């Protein structure tokens, strides 16, 4: 052959590669629909105390989810994004990971948040937009973020975090971080012309990477028929030299198994890899959607914590009443609170405020002192 | 005949009527299939077919790429892109390919039956990326017209004309129109000069000139203006961006002497750069104030702080305040 | 299973899918390095007189390459790319099309024109910028485009044509044209996010189209070892549904063979085909660069053509000297003819000129009027 | 000490001193391992290694999208573009996440240490697709810093200031000056203030403002002017586009009482629209005459017509003639 571009035998034969899109690549599952471990070889280590953080988490969030959506319903907040039927795979990725480890996504992750215990005062304060917001008010409510907890502020762009996250894990790479990084998107988000940068470049610059996506059958109203015709994302990992999987998005051993495995190969060799979560999107994509109009995680591990005698009834009767008390509790907190101070609409757009963005800041000042009557000055902060 | 319409009804109305005529036209973008987000195609999929009212995956510079394509076939092509946020990814696709395709070919192809429709504009709470004003990024790019409407009149009107051009358009729809005043629209085609900006209100004082919403709040400014200052604004909607009606314009500012732009889109780079620079350089004896520009601030579009960075009706009447107390 | 967006059979075990890049997708050939046919079953019809055409054109081609080149290094003309070394890959593909097909190209296909009969005149014609240029000198040398033999004007942006050829593909399919579209691209800008973008949708959409890529181990400096680490381009194209197959480049047969095969069922499915030629650029990226600073078709046909007694070195000797004749004769011509007139700059923006955009152009107007004698007044037409 | 030095060199020369002072500091882009196709890293991937200068795929929006990854992590990434025309696919990426990353994230995150690099305007013959000025279509967004240089010396400075800045930044550098003239040009770090005007020849007659090359050009136009005409004109470098140097603008437009402004760029949407409106604005009364615009014409850039294209310093001077006979 000699050729510079790839190695292969000849051949006399004129054979075009059809694409195996019938028996496409497997799903990877650990335990059945009833919480019970299919081939036991794959049973992870998991204490009974990890097991129950990934079971009060994803109900934390669907309890959460629920309270913010029904706050949308009243006008309470101005958006919303449930994450019902994708819990396990928020949980399961997140456990997997070290807490270090630096996360971007696309919107539909809060459990990954959960899981790495963010405030419920704070996933109140950045929908509500008030004072505590770290985020001070400016964007939409779910576009959360922490520095702290090592989550990208998420952006509503799609797929624009994926080559970004590449380029994060290179400059972990170079500092020995032993750190990897975990990327999230829709299979819609996928067909995103970043999406394809994301992948080739991680390849090709061998960086220290997890793309995790979350094929849930739809992208609104689009079904998955209709953003590709290939054995969905997985299939594409390869063409890129990326190592695949495809995991039942449902089971969160399956999650985490799959999560483990690409982050210590990742930051072992500073190789990519690529897991697609099987799932599919329960609630509607947003608080702006009628699903019905063009159209389980918990329950699973929830038997496997009965099959192990981890849990029952009563333990967990209690634990909707605490979870339900304390997710309204910093409800009200949160409603009750003031949105930031105008001012604050000015400032970070650079570093240092520029001059001329300063005279604007005075203008709106001279411009309240005159008009402010017609302002809601009252509801925000000073 | 004709009936009653939202923004968003009008709109399918051109499109019906689109379809009707043209056998090659065809309507594609992300979600467009069951009616669109803003339910501007409706019943289109089911009255005409799946070819020629479909979803395309999620990706918006294929989407534009893959218009241009059937533009150049002679093929009516007509791309939604979901939020004019979200038209950067097909930057490159209209400045570099669209706006230069007749001139690099020679005449010997173009993708002037393309068009592409876009959400434009704030509303509630779109925040940063449901919000913004791109109009001023394309009206640096020769080869492009750019359209934005007021009502469900002009925009049926304006659409189809966009439609029927020989030439790319880009048609920036106020989502914050889509529900609000309906109006009697024509039930068939009918079209609206494209580059020809419309003074819907003599005044001789001051020339007042917006587009899109803005258009309605410079309409109230005027309201105010006289009754509270006795001044008579002469309000024009400018409709289309790119190929403006720099004649409409300097006669108005000719009559009156004073001139007050605004629009949401940023100060900084926005539109009314151009316009007022132009006027100057023409109407520069007629001029009796420094020319006013009362825009958004130069800052991403905030979602709790909407209120306080909008130009709304207040802040250009106190800006006009100040002019003529010049 | 049960998940919308892919079907498999479940897996009790974890295994990540790796990259099968040792022995890729096997390069398809037909003859060998001695014009000798190895598998007959897959010798092509081909009458002598086609063969004949495929040999003179892939040489005209590299004797104008050779006379432009030069005529650069003279400052006759401006910029130049050559085709050394992938003349097979245009002429065996154009072969394989209807003359009424759509192409759309990159830059590095002018050979794609030269089967299609284009004059040697426009060639000389638009590097040159002189006034038999339909393009009328607005873009650089090699820019070529033909509305008659349906060449879509080249452009200098890579990878934007992907997108744009499978949208033409589309209105193809719905006039029931019988046409298909084939869409030429380099590996490199198999990179761009179009590209992406226009291998989904045209499988997304079932389009009557043919990628075809020239995977020439070269993007400027840049070696294929640093735009991917898959199986090169050809391993891509199931990802997205699309049927695909590597071929040797060097072999005009094989790649006339995959084309040929290609458009059929293209043109019968409504179904997107990718074919990866295997080649390499043995000139310089073009005249503006020194390859030597980073880093045969024509052979192989010619003994195939002897083989069969189709052709000697008297008849060849003859050939140099009547292709020599007929391109330089071309080449004066163009040379002394005066570039088109200053006023078409302004031209062809839009299809009418903008009022203002002719206020700009009688300002150039009144402009030459009182300084022309600064200006190259004497070599524009007019 | 210093060396003298090509455009070309100076920028070598800054990126040098910053690899060499930042363990951080990284460099990558399409074919800038061998030292690039301006040669401008030349060497550097020898002297510093092949994870600190390297090639990406051929992939403009994964470049910057790269970039603004590393970035976030606090190190500093230096982005090339090969030409400024190919900017446009990463369009999205600069404005939608980095000029809005620090905003969007109450100061979280930001990618604030990146930086970059692109060949910017004309040269012989680059037609349409190697002569653009992207300037312009950046100005109107918030978040990013424009600097555009006229000289090695003024290259090296501006450029290291753009890399240390903690905004991202575009670094736009005259293809044509690559090779022109070289200068002394200090062999060690040194920085030159973003967002500051530099007044190169003062004059009271007439303030000329124009930005890379067209500063030569109007710097001719200056010899010209006095020598032809008995006018003395104050010259004026704007060096950074975004945040711009109002105020060095507008004083010497008070000292002057006329102003003309030039670019490669467009006319319509082009920067010097922003300039006028404003200044019209500040120096309303100190104004004599009407302000003048000598740009590029409102077409793509032409291949052959290049030479009657372009604002060459005779449209400029007939420009000047015109206004002064005021
Ligand atoms: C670049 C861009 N184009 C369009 C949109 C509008 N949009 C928001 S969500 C969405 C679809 C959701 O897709 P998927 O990746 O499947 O995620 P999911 O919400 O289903 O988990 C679209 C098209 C956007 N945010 N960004
Ligand atoms: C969008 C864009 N970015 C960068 C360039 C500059 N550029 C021109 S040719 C080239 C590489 C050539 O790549 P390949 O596809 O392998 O084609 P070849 O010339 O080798 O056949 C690059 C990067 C361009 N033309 N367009
Ligand atoms: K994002
Ligand atoms: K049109
Ligand atoms: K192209
Ligand atoms: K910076
Ligand atoms: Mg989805
Ligand atoms: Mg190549």
């Amino acid at each position: 052959p000699q050729f510079p571009g790839a190695s292969a035998e000849f051949i006399d034969k004129l054979e075009f590669i059809q694409p195996n899109v019938i028996s496409g690549i497997p799903i990877y599952r650990v335990m059945d629909r009833q919480g019970q471990i299919i081939n036991p070889s794959e049973d992870p280590h998991l204490p009974k105390e990890k097991v129950l953080k990934l079971y009060k988490s994803m109900t934390l969030l669907n309890t959460m989810d629920r309270i913010l959506y029904e706050s949308q319903r009243q006008g309470r907040i101005s958006f919303y994004m449930t994450n019902y039927g994708e819990e396990g795979t928020h949980v399961g990725s997140a456990a997997a990971l070290d807490n270090t480890d630096l996360v971007f996504g696309q919107y539909r992750e809060a459990g990954v948040l959960m899981y790495r215990d963010y405030p419920l005062e704070l996933f109140m304060a950045q929908c509500y937009g008030n004072i505590s917001d770290l985020g001070k008010g400016r964007q939409m409510p779910v576009h959360y973020g922490c520095k702290e907890r090592h989550f990208v502020t998420i952006s509503s762009p799609l797929a624009t975090q994926i080559p970004q996250a590449v380029g994060a894990a290179y400059a972990a790479k170079r500092a020995n971080a032993n750190r990897v990084v975990i990327c999230y998107f829709g299979e819609g988000a996928a067909s995103e012309g970043d999406a394809h940068a994301g992948f080739n470049f991680a390849a090709t610059l061998e960086c220290p990477i997890i793309f995790f996506c979350r094929n849930n059958g739809y992208a609104i109203s689009t079904p998955t028929s209709e953003q590709y015709r290939g054995d969905g994302i997985a299939a594409r990992g390869p063409g890129y030299g990326i190592m695949s999987i495809r995991v039942d998005g449902n089971d969160v051993f399956a999650v985490y198994n799959a999560t483990k495995e690409a982050r210590r190969r990742a930051v072992a060799e500073n190789q990519p890899f690529l897991i697609e979560a099987m799932t599919y999107r329960i609630g509607h994509h947003s608080t702006s959607d009628d699903s019905s109009a063009y159209r389980h995680p918990i329950s699973r591990l929830r038997h496997y914590l009965l099959s192990q005698g981890w849990w029952d009834e009563e333990q967990e009767k209690a634990w909707r009443k605490q979870s339900r008390r304390k997710v309204m509790e910093a409800f009200e907190q949160a409603e009750r609170k003031p949105k930031p101070n105008p001012n604050l609409l000015f400032s970070d757009v650079y570093q240092e405020m520029p001059a001329q963005l300063r005279k604007q800041q005075e203008s709106l000042a001279r411009h309240l002192q005159t008009y402010g009557e017609h302002y809601p000055l009252d509801h925000f902060d000073k | 005949q004709t009936q009653k319409m939202n923004l968003f009804q009008s709109v399918t109305s051109a499109l019906d009527n689109s379809l009707a005529k043209d056998p090659t036209a065809v309507i594609f973008g992300e979600d467009v299939a069951f009616g669109g987000v803003f339910r501007c195609t409706v019943g289109l999929r089911d009255k005409y077919g799946k070819d020629r009212v479909f979803n395309t995956p999620l990706c918006e510079q294929g989407i534009v790429g893959f218009g241009i394509g059937i533009a150049v076939t002679g093929a009516t092509a007509i791309a939604e892109i979901q939020f004019a946020d979200y038209i950067f990814p097909a930057f490159d696709q209209i400045v570099n390919e669209a706006a230069k395709y007749r001139y690099r070919s020679g005449d010997l192809f173009n993708c002037g039956s393309l068009t592409i429709r876009s959400p434009w504009g704030c509303v509630g709470h779109g925040a940063l990326y449901h919000s913004q004003s791109p109009e001023a990024f394309f009206a640096h790019c020769p080869g492009i017209k750019v359209v934005i409407p007021r009502s469900p009149f002009q925009a049926k009107g304006l659409l189809l004309s966009c439609i029927e051009d020989k030439n790319p358009c880009i048609f920036f729809e106020p989502k914050i129109l889509y529900r609000a005043a309906a109006e009697e629209v024509p039930i068939e085609p009918y079209n609206i000069p494209l580059s020809q900006a419309e003074v819907i209100q003599e005044g001789s004082d001051v020339t007042l000139v917006a587009w899109g919403t803005q258009v309605h709040v410079i309409r109230e400014v005027a309201s105010m203006a006289k009754e509270k200052l006795g001044v008579s604004c002469e309000v024009i909607d400018l409709r289309t961006i790119i190929p403006w009606d720099v004649d409409t314009i300097c006669k108005s500012v000719i009559k009156t002497g004073r001139l007050l732009i605004s629009h949401e889109a940023p100060l900084t780079g926005g539109f009314a750069s151009e316009i007022s620079s132009t006027v100057q350089e023409e109407c520069f004896l007629n001029l009796e104030a420094p020319i006013s520009r009362v825009c958004g601030y130069d800052t991403p579009f905030p979602h709790i702080f909407e209120p306080f960075y909008i130009p709304d009706k207040w802040k250009c009447y106190d800006a006009l305040r100040k002019m003529i107390n010049y």
